[PDB]
């Protein structure tokens, strides 16, 4: 099976022990290391951090400690927006362009391959008409990437795509039956199902629905993600169960009510060291003195609450039951949204380092 | 995600 792992180039910036730098790697960990985020720069790839030349070196000199495994190159992420990819997807030749590019790009700096991962064609600023061109962008890719492979005799570069759970976005980004044959696997962003963009309190990352749930809410889980990815045309094998080292934190209207699905006034107190309220890393929530942590008996995951702040997370306990669950869909593997927010280092939650992304490779 | 990320 596979563990892909995100690797995120700006957790150098973090301080103290939040700080994660190549060295924090483990070449052993994960079977697949993916760098978030390349960009772009006149439709050809490029980095985006002052130093990350000097940081592909070390990630991907990692394979000499372990000849086995793969690294990819992400293009893209949230922050990145959409205006880039439209423009680059609008033309033949810009899509030839960013084509030639990224295969020179990630021959140059030794990667394996390359994730798209375009927050969305479709929607959030990308007209309707990217849904095809993406699909044309991932057929270029994949037929470059073949013809290189022949013509050089060196190993195939791989073709992955980040993609999301939501089906709003789903329907209207992705030709999936399409994309699906091309692509070497699918990153399934199995979280951030809820969030404190809600006017309530609801788990990032929960495996089936509620049993007050129906609807387009009953949709709002990984179940119902993966069974809505797999029926529109994803091979099982291809399909990578996202799985998350951070939680989703809310304010609550109330510390007097702390159930799932009770009034919340927006994000939570940001963390001390991810500094991103709403989020929390899974160092920032698994030693809180003087909280309540709750499970969600349908939806197999937990929560904490103390006082008006509210976090639903994941724990060893939610991710072996995932483990379970990946494996009786006949799923690739599971990936993991990222390496610097589990605890690394292990400085703050008494399981060791990596306690969360561990369990994942001993159960897979 | 969905602006923060």
């Amino acid at each position: 099976a596979k563990l892909v792992c995100y690797f995120t180039n700006w957790a150098q910036y973090r301080q103290g022990e939040a700080r994660f730098l190549p060295k924090d790697l483990d070449p052993s960990l994960c079977t697949h290391l993916i760098y978030a985020f390349a960009g772009m720069t006149n439709h050809q790839l490029s980095t985006t951090e002052w130093n990350d030349e000097t940081l592909y070196q070390e990630f991907n000199g990692l394979k000499k400690m372990n000849p086995k495994l793969k690294t990819l190159l992400a293009i893209g992420g949230w922050n990145f927006g959409t205006q880039k990819f439209t423009d680059m997807v609008a033309t033949a030749n810009n899509r030839q362009t960013f084509v030639n590019s990224a295969i020179r790009f990630l021959r140059k700096y030794s990667f394996d391959g390359l994730d798209l991962d375009w927050e969305y064609p479709g929607s959030q600023g990308s007209p309707a008409v990217d849904k095809e061109r993406f699909t044309t962008l991932v057929q270029d890719l994949a037929n470059a990437f073949q013809q290189e492979a022949q013509t050089s005799g060196k190993e195939r570069l791989l073709l992955s795509a980040a993609v999301p759970a939501g089906q709003t976005y789903v329907d209207a980004g992705y030709e999936v039956d399409k994309i699906a044959q091309n692509l070497d696997f699918v990153n399934l962003m199995a979280y951030d199902f809820h969030g404190s963009w809600e006017k309530v309190t609801g788990h990032n990352s929960p495996l089936y629905k509620r049993q007050e749930e129906s609807g387009a809410a009953a949709s709002l889980n990984v179940d119902a993600a993966v069974q809505q990815w797999l029926q529109k045309g994803t091979p099982a094998s291809k399909l990578i169960l996202g799985m998350p080292t951070y939680g989703r934190s809310f304010t609550l209207a109330s510390s007097s009510d702390t159930r799932v699905g009770a009034p919340a006034t927006g994000s939570g107190t940001p963390g001390p060291f991810t500094k991103e309220g709403g989020m929390l890393a899974y160092y920032e929530v698994c030693s809180w003195k003087g909280a309540t942590k709750q499970r969600i008996q349908d939806q197999k995951v937990p929560y904490i609450f103390r006082d008006n702040q509210w976090v639903g997370f994941d724990d060893v306990e939610s991710f072996k039951t995932k483990v379970s669950y990946l494996k009786q869909k006949g799923l690739g593997g599971a990936m993991v949204w990222a390496l610097d927010l589990d605890d690394f280092a292990g400085f703050s939650c008494n399981q060791g380092r990596y306690p969360l992304i561990q369990t994942l490779r001993q159960e897979l | 995600r969905f602006x923060x990320x």
